[PDB]
RNA sequence: GUUACAGACUUAAGCAGUGGAGCAUGUUAUUUAAUUCGAUAAUCCACGACUAACCUUACCAUAUUUUGAAUAUUAUAAUAAU
RNA sequence: AAACUCCAUAUAUAUAAUUUUAAUUAUAUAUAAUUUUAUAUUAUUUAAUAUAAAGAAAGGAAUUAAGACAAAUCAUAAUGAUCCUUAUAAUAUGGGUAAUAGACGUGCUAUAAUAAAAUGAUAAUAAAAUUAUAUAAAAUAUAUUUAAUUAUAUUUAAUUAAUAAUAUAAAACAUUUUAAUUUUUAAUAUAUUUUUUUAUUAUAAAUAUGAAUUAUAAUCUGAAAUUCGAUUAUAUGAAA
């Protein structure tokens, strides 16, 4: 490296001149690691809560005429009044 | 956020007020370098369950408010 | 560019130059659309090309060609500069052509 | 000395969704909205026609068909004269909520869901035998009570009397012969020519090739096993298996065609599927394995 | 009002108290993530000083908990086990295995070589 | 504590190790406000856990919520609108 | 059960304009062996043991039946029954899961010479794998005087993958050392061992192994390492 190293960091600058580089010859802490952050940020928001279902129901402000069951709800109701019958369904919510 | 730059801790604190009467002021939150700047006054730390009451000291600086506020208790035997 | 250019822009491509294949190859990801992607790679070589075409400033020609990259490069790229011997190539044990 | 491409699956129907993104992760969100599509599509299987009758449309699982172009979500359908003619019923209509209906139908709302071009193309079939899943759905949900205690001995009979023991043996024989015949008459019109296409193959075309070639397609042998808590006296459990005709390709026995495994772990001719649903003795699971040559 | 500080929609398929505190910290710190970038590049900067950073690296302790994705952590959306949780399928070591098999994974079986 | 075969790391070799030290672990016993819960011969014990600072988390202390995560019903009023 | 199956192996065809270059490859396909042929002893119509001779010929994986152990899971999920709804349900902050007399199981690192450590830039030599919830090369600054190595910090080249990065594989091989070891040296001379020889005087059980461990400073990540993470430098150097 038989090379001045002041030209060498003009090089560097001239780099930092061509390319848009950050010429940090300082080498103090620039905050360009948080600068730098350009990765994907909603990548949670584009999995997980995705927001875009018909929960299971939804079905009856679109196609009207069918009477669809859903069969979970219905058996859950069936417990629910089976519950109710024998004595075994649930005490009410004080209304506080 | 323990470095020469970052440094140190700053928790949100009442100090201010409590810097009038002193009044332990229950600094729940327990995580701070104890503050090189004020560096004088009495508070409980929580300990889990109980809010240790403690001052400070000459020795009480970068020592952080848990560092103080012992949280597990004591060993003690086998079964006799 | 022309010989003090030509050196000059290697001086300032940097790493982006391959001097062992003497191309200058960059890569534009900084914009949500390629075609802004595109116009930033076109405006950085006219930029290089303007700088490298004017050693009024300097012109680098002093400044020692970095190569240490593409030597780096050179390490993870595996080919073979050994070929069988010349004079181990005999014609003579080889068989004649053989008619049907 | 090939599997025509009619013969082998593909690997793709292997896997229940088929797509491929390079945008990985991207990917694992486009299934993500395929199952539980799936399950929503399922819940739109229930019927109703005033307090008289619930006609369950059995579905077989969503076989997702996502590629670029477009999707194209496929299940085969099941249900139970000169009435059903001049008025659509219940199915024809879930068909229309499907696709025939313009905008307001299913297939449009998808699209907001895949960002592509949704085509619903369900299957009607006419014997719940003849998809293993389906066959356990119909003894999940229908059959019930008819088992919930005993197996009815006509029940049972029945399900065991279902095909005519299929003799895998004779159906292997017949299908290899005619694979035989078939190369054997294009060897020799080759032949004819080695000493044009007309030429090259003639008397084989659409009739002699293109369903003698098909190989799964005989249920040879079919077990149903009732699995969980089907016992009225008895909290224990109550596993009664159905086990009929054999389960093995004599075809791959002795013949250039091999034995695949669907998922490399399961057999392809080998399907089967168990119907999970809770019954008031309590939760109980029906696997049912097709071996249909 | 909405059991949530702010009000969120729900996770659409399987839905479990934990995913829910987890889909709302998602949901929230997505939002936040880029002022949280923002006061962190403050307060990092050495090249300011030391007040304004202070300001900021207090404002940050003081943001709620929701604000962080450290707090999220990931969880099978399938059965909302947060558990052995390969992120290929965003499922878990039992759901994957039963979809893989089961052959609801496309593409997916078992390691037969 | 039975006549005779055969099989495999079953034993005899052989090599490397454990038991002996320090540490890291998982556990029992114990403590604690809590040390969540599960496995505990062979098949428990770097096992559920592919990672516990917070989150995860399930547990303890302290505050706080009560149609709440839905589905279905009863009514009043703001929002897109053919 | 076997067989088909998958990896892997032999060959053969097709593809790659040999700049995604690894054509010693990558795959798609086809064939191949669960090897065969021949003689000679034995036996009783034809198997075993030897011999040759033809071929590349050789493995692993997956699949673990019925049943039983009322084996494990109601904490992957799901569900019956039963128990609570102002609390056995939901949230925030802090704490806990890391507590320790003893005991067990499994590892790691160990106790030095048929073995450990510096060093080796015409970079001796690999496969498999990753990299749009990113890898992060060259350099550049410091720790430190050169330089290299090692660890951080500055800036992000290229690559979203047969392209560029993690990453020059390391052990082996060579040379140099190495406590006890007085097997050493270092001052002499001694000489056809010279990196060595010989004569004389000197050279009083944990070491230069071991890194448990303890202080201080410094660095990573993130609001936040305090109970409680990681890294390094200077110190410490138990046990074995």
């Amino acid at each position: 490296m038989n090379v001045p190293k002041a030209r060498l960091l003009k090089v560097a600058e001239l780099s930092a001149k061509i390319f848009d580089q950050n010429f940090n010859p300082s080498g103090i802490r620039t905050g360009s690691k948080i600068l730098n952050e350009r990765l994907k940020g909603p990548s949670v928001a584009s999995y997980y809560g995705n927001p875009d279902i018909l929960k299971f129901r939804h079905l009856k402000t679109l196609y009207p005429d069918i009477e669809f069951v859903d069969l979970e709800e219905q058996y859950r109701l069936s417990m629910v009044e089976a519950k109710k019958r024998r004595g075994k369904g649930a005490p009410k919510k004080m209304k506080k | 956020s323990r470095s020469v730059w970052k440094g140190p801790n700053i928790v949100p604190l009442p100090i201010r007020e409590a810097m009038t009467k002193g009044t332990p002021i229950r600094t729940n939150a327990r995580a701070a370098t104890i503050l090189p700047q004020f560096v004088g006054l009495k508070f409980q730390i929580h300990n889990g369950k109980e809010y240790v009451p403690i001052e400070i000291s000459e020795d009480m600086v970068g020592h952080k408010l848990g560092e103080f506020a012992p949280t597990r208790k004591r060993f003690s035997y086998t079964q006799t | 560019l022309e010989e003090k250019s030509l050196h000059k822009f290697r001086i300032l491509a940097r790493s982006r130059y391959d001097h062992t294949t003497d191309i200058f190859k960059m890569s534009s990801d900084k914009f949500e659309h390629a075609s802004q992607n595109a116009r930033y790679l076109h405006d950085i070589l006219q930029r290089l090309l303007a700088e490298s075409k004017d050693l009024t400033e300097d012109d680098f020609s002093d400044v020692p060609l970095d190569t240490r990259h593409t030597i780096a490069k050179s390490l993870r790229k595996k080919k073979r500069d050994y070929e069988f011997p010349e004079h181990w190539k005999r014609p003579e044990d080889a068989p004649k052509k053989k008619f049907d | 000395n090939i599997n025509n491409k009619l013969q082998h699956l593909n690997n793709m129907n292997n896997w229940n969704t088929q797509i491929y993104n390079y945008n990985k992760n991207m990917e694992i969100m486009n299934t993500m909205n395929d199952k539980l599509i799936n399950k929503l599509l399922y819940k739109m299987m229930t019927l109703k026609l005033n307090n008289m009758n619930i006609n369950k449309i059995i579905m077989s699982k969503t076989i997702n068909q996502h590629s670029l172009n477009k999707l194209n979500i496929k299940f085969y359908y099941y249900n139970n004269n000169n009435n059903n003619n001049y008025y659509m019923n219940m199915m024809n209509k879930l068909m229309n909520i499907m696709n025939n209906n313009m905008n307001n139908n299913l297939c449009n709302i998808l699209s907001y869901y895949y960002k592509k071009k949704v085509t619903i193309e369900p299957i009607k079939l006419s014997y719940i035998y003849l998809n293993s899943d389906i066959f356990s759905k119909y003894i999940s949900l229908n059959d019930m009570d008819k088992y919930n205690n005993g197996i009815l001995t006509n029940y049972q009979r029945m399900l065991n009397n279902i095909m005519p023991k299929l003799n895998d043996h004779n159906i292997s024989m017949n299908y290899i012969n005619n694979i035989n015949n078939i190369n054997n008459n294009k060897y020799n019109n080759m032949i004819n020519l080695l000493n044009n296409i007309n030429n090259i193959y003639n008397n084989m075309t659409i009739d002699n090739i293109p369903m003698d070639i098909l190989m799964y397609k005989y249920l040879v042998g079919w077990s149903i096993k009732f699995k969980g808590r089907l016992s009225n006296n008895n909290g224990r459990t109550s596993t009664t298996n159905l086990l009929n005709g054999t389960f093995n390709n004599k075809k791959y026995l002795w013949s250039n065609i091999n034995n695949n495994y669907k998922l490399n772990y399961i057999p392809s001719n080998h399907n089967l599927y168990n119907n999970s649903n809770i019954n008031k003795n309590g939760k109980y699971n029906i696997k049912v394995k097709l071996n249909f040559i | 009002n909405f059991r949530f500080p702010i009000k969120t929609k729900l996770p659409p398929g399987f839905i479990n108290a934990r995913i829910l505190r987890d889909n709302f910290k998602r949901q929230q710190f997505k939002e936040n993530e880029i002022l949280v970038k923002s006061l962190k590049f403050i307060a990092r900067n050495m090249n300011l000083p030391t007040k304004l950073r202070l300001e900021a690296q207090l404002k940050l302790n003081a943001l709620p908990n929701y604000m962080r994705s450290t707090q999220i952590k990931n969880r099978c959306v399938d059965s909302g086990h947060a558990r052995f949780v390969l992120s290929d399928f965003r499922l878990c070591r039992y759901q994957f295995r039963e979809n893989a098999l089961k052959g609801n994974l496309p593409g997916v079986k078992k390691g037969i070589w």
